[PDB]
């Protein structure tokens, strides 16, 4: 059986501005085997609320989701996404980056 | 948008001795989905997941559910066979996935018909063009080849892949013609980002767009950087858009050098950006 690693992004829907609603995304593709574990974090803490896609896959068989939740960003508080596979060590977190 | 596209995406992964596989299948026109089915769920049946799927009846409804619990114990029986085929053990776990679909032209005829196959990540078959031949990954393959011509399976999918399959599209096509037949361009826009007093992070963005298709390439002096740029996936909005950036680090006195280049079908004209301090 083939393993390919999950690609991760944490992003929002539109350029975050704080006090204004948002969605925050997480993004993970190009992953196989198809089991995976995906969570949105605020300031560590895991978030609920949390919805995904249907399991889809692209050209080359990888599979990709996207995980997301309503959030209203500010100063003070930081996102992440942490994911787990089969594929890496133990749950991988990235922080979201908001200026790019 | 000449050619437009329904792809049905089937995952069908064993479990074994912990129930039966799991099955899952998404379709997609062109890249919005319409439709899913999930073996786990409390009513497994097929759902829209547009909100222009919403104005089918039951019957509609009805039939697709009995198609893919008819294909879910096809692939039941074809992962049995499968794992006796390359001598796997009945305790793990493995996936067959599957392709299916049609590309309808501007004129109405079938650009190109597809049905494939593969097994825990990789080509297992595929039928070809034609409609009518297949091609097999190795002979494991090759035996589900000789079933299918055995049953005429080739022209089963011939005979849908040129009718239903684009009466269908057709229809999605018309009843979801805001959301489907548009080409909603991408906003742009490049920021720069020093890394040291000497050299910066110039990243353009394209944000917005639909469909997801797009060229998003920084060059230097009209070269290709694509060696020294950092490409993100193309990732969804989750509200029927798309996004993507690219981004190059350089010397602060050549930024200028650097132009970053957009197609997308919803442009006039392909674009030209620069960072505009
Ligand atoms: C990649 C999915 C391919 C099928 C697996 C899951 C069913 C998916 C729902 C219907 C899709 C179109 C399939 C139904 C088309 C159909 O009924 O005809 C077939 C050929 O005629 C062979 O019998
Ligand atoms: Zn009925
Ligand atoms: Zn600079």
């Amino acid at each position: 059986a083939i393993q390919r690693t999950p690609k991760i992004q944490v992003y929002s829907r539109h350029p975050p501005e704080n006090g204004k609603p948002n969605f925050l995304n997480c993004y993970v593709s190009g992953f196989h085997p198809s089991d995976i574990e995906v969570d949105l974090l605020k300031n560590g803490e895991k978030m609920g609320k949390v919805e995904h896609s249907d399991l889809s896959f692209s050209k080359d068989w990888s599979f990709y989701l996207l995980y997301y939740t309503e959030f209203t960003p500010n100063e003070k508080d930081e996102y992440a996404c942490r994911v787990n596979h089969v594929t890496l060590s133990g749950p991988r977190t990235v922080k979201w980056d908001r200026d790019m | 948008a000449g050619s437009h596209s329904m792809r049905y995406f089937s995952t069908t992964v064993s479990r074994p001795g912990r129930g039966e596989p799991r099955f899952i299948v998404v379709g997609y026109v062109d890249d919005t989905q319409f439709v899913r089915f999930d073996s786990d769920a409390a009513s497994p049946k097929m759902e829209p997941r547009a909100p222009w799927m919403e104005q089918e009846g039951p019957e509609y409804w009805e039939e697709q559910t009995r198609r893919v619990k008819d294909a879910a114990q096809t692939f039941r029986v074809s992962l049995g066979n499968l794992r006796g085929y390359y001598n796997q053990s009945e305790a793990g776990s493995h996936t067959l996935q599957t392709m299916s679909g049609c590309d309808l032209g501007p004129d109405g005829r079938l650009l190109r018909g597809y049905y494939q196959q593969a097994y825990d990540g990789r080509d297992y078959i595929a039928l070809n063009e034609d409609l009518r031949s297949w091609t097999a990954a190795d002979e494991a393959a090759q035996n589900t080849q000789r079933k299918w011509e055995a049953a005429g399976v080739a022209e089963q999918w011939r005979a849908y892949l040129e009718g239903e399959c684009l009466e269908s599209l057709r229809r999605y096509l018309e009843n979801g013609k805001e959301t489907l037949q548009r080409a909603e361009p991408p906003k742009t826009h490049v920021t720069h980002h020093p890394v040291s007093d000497h050299e910066a992070t110039l990243r353009c963005w394209a944000l917005g767009f639909y469909p997801a298709e797009i060229t998003l390439t920084w060059q230097r002096d009209g070269e290709d950087q694509t060696q020294d740029t950092e490409l993100v996936e193309t990732r969804p909005g989750g509200d029927g858009t798309f996004q993507k950036w690219g981004a190059v680090v350089v010397p602060s006195g050549e930024e200028q050098r650097y132009t970053c280049h957009v197609q997308h079908e919803g442009l006039p004209e392909p674009l030209t950006l620069r960072w505009e301090p």
